[PDB]
């Protein structure tokens, strides 16, 4: 999907995440709902209170997701087929958020991983993130 | 811009805490190396071709406190964004002709980089407020266009 | 918004000959088969599910009248475009919270019905002047986001 | 690229296009440079008035690349890989005029060929657009 350099970057930056890729994932969604309050209507049937739990499991969900991505860099298209038809097809949601929950995402890692969020890391991650979310709203294009 | 008061002393505060120079050349060599088309607007910088060339220029560094600093007057002004960049609005729009999508990107990029520095105390509720303000920052700016 | 005296006749001549109606639910429905998440927010008009359905529903027909509608009195009242759209801001916004970027989603498809309709006569000129219109309008309407 | 029933509306609505691609992708230009005057930053050298001999051999090139497109959309990547060099690596072109130029395409195809251009079909050619769009850009991501 990415150049071979950018799937250098991902694969290493995500090994950092390591066991975080949960607790980050609903961070995430955390400073998107708050920071971007427009997105808290696709979530009608959830606790968006902090430390909600359904958020903490919903974070799980999402950061096991861009783990499986990150393990399948060269067929997006087929490891996330599913997720593609329930954002696009079933929830159909805005393109736009994407983006916002992507600079969501970056926001957090910054966060954690301060040492090794470096700009060359940070360009790669933009460019995978960039890539799951063409994939998601793929049933749109 | 639409922030309570207590939203607006804690935006007012973490910003006696930012260094305009580290920041402002982080958040602008960012900016270069994340989003590469806007590398058309610094020629006269030199080389920008790679990670280290681009965070290592000294002209990056130096507009990049330039750019903080203004960001800084928005910060204290947030009852007349419009009226504080109308100048920079003229600059950007009138000569540059930089498309308003690029204010937003930096933004972005300015509060990834505050992330990056303030860790923990850069909570979910002040990343919101930040958010409200470089919306509004991008907006003034966009002005012009309008 | 800033448009000349010369641009603001040939505006107003076009609109004289706009049928709201058939432009609208033109607009409207293309909108819902070109931009498909934009269908979220009209799950109460039944079967969007087709082109076909769409374009021959009859709630998408009259609801892109009134779309249409509200956008003549912009066109008619360019000098006070945010004064002319803060209550359907507020609807837009605070009530349905539509993302700002479909308004300019929206003003885009109906440039291209204009075109579509008014053929040869629909000049590159008079496409610039109708782009600073849709912008001034797309600004409008998210204002009560700003 | 796309969808086989996107490919075969784009395939269908070129046909009708037929030898006038060219006179289209001038005019597309045109209403590009007015419509959107930021645009105008990238031909200093190009006499931009109306029925410029250089917007007119432009739009020519312009015509002839979509059609090129057309005849190879499995294989974008490949087949516009030197275009997606010089207007990324070596033009450095803003992404949102690819979207401006889109649109300005999409206008012109309206005014021309209104009874071809249904709903159906402006869908599916904003779908193509988008990505060529993309792989000219791709140098990016
Ligand atoms: C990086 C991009 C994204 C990834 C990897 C992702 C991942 C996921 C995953 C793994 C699920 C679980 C589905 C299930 O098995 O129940 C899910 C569901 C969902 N996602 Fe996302 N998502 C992304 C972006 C978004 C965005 C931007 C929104 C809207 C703002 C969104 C809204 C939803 C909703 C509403 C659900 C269903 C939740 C439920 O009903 O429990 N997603 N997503
Ligand atoms: C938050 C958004 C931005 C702010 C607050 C900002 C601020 C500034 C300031 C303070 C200056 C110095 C002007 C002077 O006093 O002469 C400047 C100049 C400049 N800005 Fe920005 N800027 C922003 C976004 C951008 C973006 C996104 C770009 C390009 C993609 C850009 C390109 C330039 C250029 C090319 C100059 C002139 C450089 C020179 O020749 O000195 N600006 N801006
Ligand atoms: C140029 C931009 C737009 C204009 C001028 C406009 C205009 C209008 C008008 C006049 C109404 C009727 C309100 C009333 O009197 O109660 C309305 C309602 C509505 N609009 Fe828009 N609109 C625009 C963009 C959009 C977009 C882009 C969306 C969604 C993607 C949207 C979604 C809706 C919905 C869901 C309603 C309420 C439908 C109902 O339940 O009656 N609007 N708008
Ligand atoms: C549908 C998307 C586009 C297509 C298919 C396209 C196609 C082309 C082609 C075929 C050339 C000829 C290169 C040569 O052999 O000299 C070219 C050059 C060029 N394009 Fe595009 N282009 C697209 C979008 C854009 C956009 C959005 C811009 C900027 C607003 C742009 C700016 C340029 C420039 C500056 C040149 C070089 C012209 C010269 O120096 O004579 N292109 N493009």
């Amino acid at each position: 999907v990415l150049s071979a350099a950018d799937k250098t970057n991902v694969k290493a930056a995500w090994s950092k995440v390591g066991g975080h890729a949960g607790e980050y994932g609903a961070e995430a969604l955390e400073r998107m709902f708050l920071g971007f309050p427009t997105t808290k209507t696709y979530f009608p049937h959830f606790d968006l209170s902090h430390g909600s739990a359904q958020v903490k499991a919903h974070g799980k969900k999402v950061g096991d997701a861009l783990t499986l991505a990150v393990g399948h860099l060269d067929d997006l298209p087929g490891a996330l087929s599913d997720l593609s038809n329930l954002h696009a097809h079933k929830l159909r949601v805005d393109p736009v958020n994407f983006k916002l929950l992507s600079h969501c995402l970056l926001s957090t890692l910054a966060v954690h991983l301060p040492n090794d969020f470096t700009p060359a890391v940070h360009a790669s991650l933009d460019k995978f993130l960039s890539s799951v979310s063409t994939v998601l709203t793929s049933k749109y294009r | 811009v639409q922030l309570s008061g207590e939203e607006k002393a804690a935006v007012l505060a973490l910003w006696d805490k930012v260094n305009e120079e580290e920041v402002g050349g982080e958040a602008l060599g960012r900016l270069l190396v994340v989003y590469p088309w806007t590398q058309r607007f610094f020629d006269s910088f030199g080389d920008l071709s790679n990670p280290g060339a681009v965070m290592g220029n000294p002209k990056v560094k130096a507009h990049g406190k330039k750019v903080l600093h203004s960001f800084g007057e928005g910060v204290h002004h947030l009852d007349n964004l419009k009226g504080t960049f109308a100048a920079l609005s003229e600059l950007h729009c009138d000569k540059l002709h930089v498309d308003p999508e690029n204010f937003r990107l930096l933004g972005n990029v300015l509060v990834v980089v505050l992330a990056r520095h303030f860790g923990k105390d850069f909570t979910p509720e002040l990343q919101a407020s930040y958010q409200k303000v470089v919306a509004g920052v991008a907006n003034a700016l966009a002005h012009k266009y309008h």
